[PDB]
Order: structure tokens, then sequence, then C-alpha cells
């Protein structure tokens, strides 16, 4: 299914399914789909670890990585599954004939 | 007068007559149907440029050349419009 596959590129439970067939539409090839999913993803994290990237309280501390470190990373990963998808469609140089009619 | 005539005319000349049919306005001069021939042959020659004994008609000049000069025309036109 290729629904479960871009689920398996996103680390899963983060989008419902609608945006995920939204993404399968918006480009034939699954990863070129996965790639934007991606970078829709790294929007998020605005959400799932805000500014705050360490606190201390009490005798705890917790040095989350920065947002910045997370939404790189994701832009990386964007970019990888973008340069496999034309890696999927780029086909290598070419040389062919010419022919016009003469008399 | 101010009238205008329209005349298809057809004619077979042979070596014994000569026959003529119109088809259209009257022409005064010809007289319609067969006639006979003052003399026993067909009084028209037949002029054939650059005779062929497997072909009926002959051969203009021009026909030899014909292709070169579409070559030619094709080659001008072409370098007049790349100019």
């Amino acid at each position: 299914e290729k629904l479960r596959l871009l689920l398996n590129d996103k680390d899963k439970k983060s989008f419902t399914d609608e945006e995920l067939n939204l993404f399968l539409e918006e480009a034939d090839c699954i990863y070129c789909a996965a790639s934007q999913g991606w970078i829709l993803k790294s929007l998020q994290y605005e959400n799932t670890v805000g500014e705050m990237y360490e606190y201390k309280v009490g005798q705890e501390t917790y040095k989350s990585s920065s947002i910045k470190d997370l939404v790189s990373v994701a832009y990386q990963n964007a970019d990888k599954f973008k340069d496999m998808c034309t890696n999927k469609k780029e086909k290598g140089s070419f040389m062919l004939g010419i022919s016009t009619e003469f008399e | 007068g101010e009238n205008k005539r329209k005349a298809k005319v057809k004619q077979i000349i042979t070596a014994e007559s000569r026959f003529v049919e119109v088809e259209g306005d009257k022409i005064e001069g010809l007289e319609e149907g067969e006639t006979p021939n003052v003399w026993g042959f067909i009084p028209i020659i037949h002029f054939k440029n650059e005779a062929d004994e497997t072909l009926k008609y002959g051969q203009s000049d021009i026909e030899p050349i014909e292709p070169l000069l579409k070559a030619y025309h094709d080659v001008m036109l072409h370098a007049l419009k790349g100019s």
C-alpha cells in the first residue's frame, strides 16, 4: 500500500490519511510526495518542540535539539528524497539523427 | 456588338476529311460536320523536340535542368530568408 510506505517514509502519525492521499495525488512518484510531506512536517516542529530547546528545573535539566537543527534535518531529508526521485526519473545523455526533405 | 460568345469546339482532322463540331454559341467561319479534304493527307505537321523512339511526344530542353532549377530556387530563397 502506497500510503503505508509514505507513512514509513515520514515516521508515521503526524499527518492524517487525507493529507497523505492529497500528497500522493500531487505527484505521481511517491518520493516527490514524500519530500513535500517532509517539508510540511518541518513546519510542525514549531509545536512539537517549541523554541525552548533547553530548560533546567529542580534537579533535572533537559537539552533538546533546537528547532533550527530539526528543520535542517527535515530539509535535508526532503532534499534527499527529491534527489532520489530525480535519480529515478532522469536519463543519460543522447545523440540523435536529423533529416529534412530536399529535391 | 456588346455580346459575349462562348464556344467549345472539337474537331478531328484526317487525311480523307476533317470533322468539326461546336458546343456553344455559333462561329460564322466554321461549317459544322464532316467536310472532305481537297487532298488525301493530313495538313498538320508534328514537331518533336528531343524525339525518342519510346516516347510519343517530344521532350522540352527544360526537363533535364528543371530539378536543378528547383534546387537553385530552394538554396537562393533559403539564403535570402536567412540573410
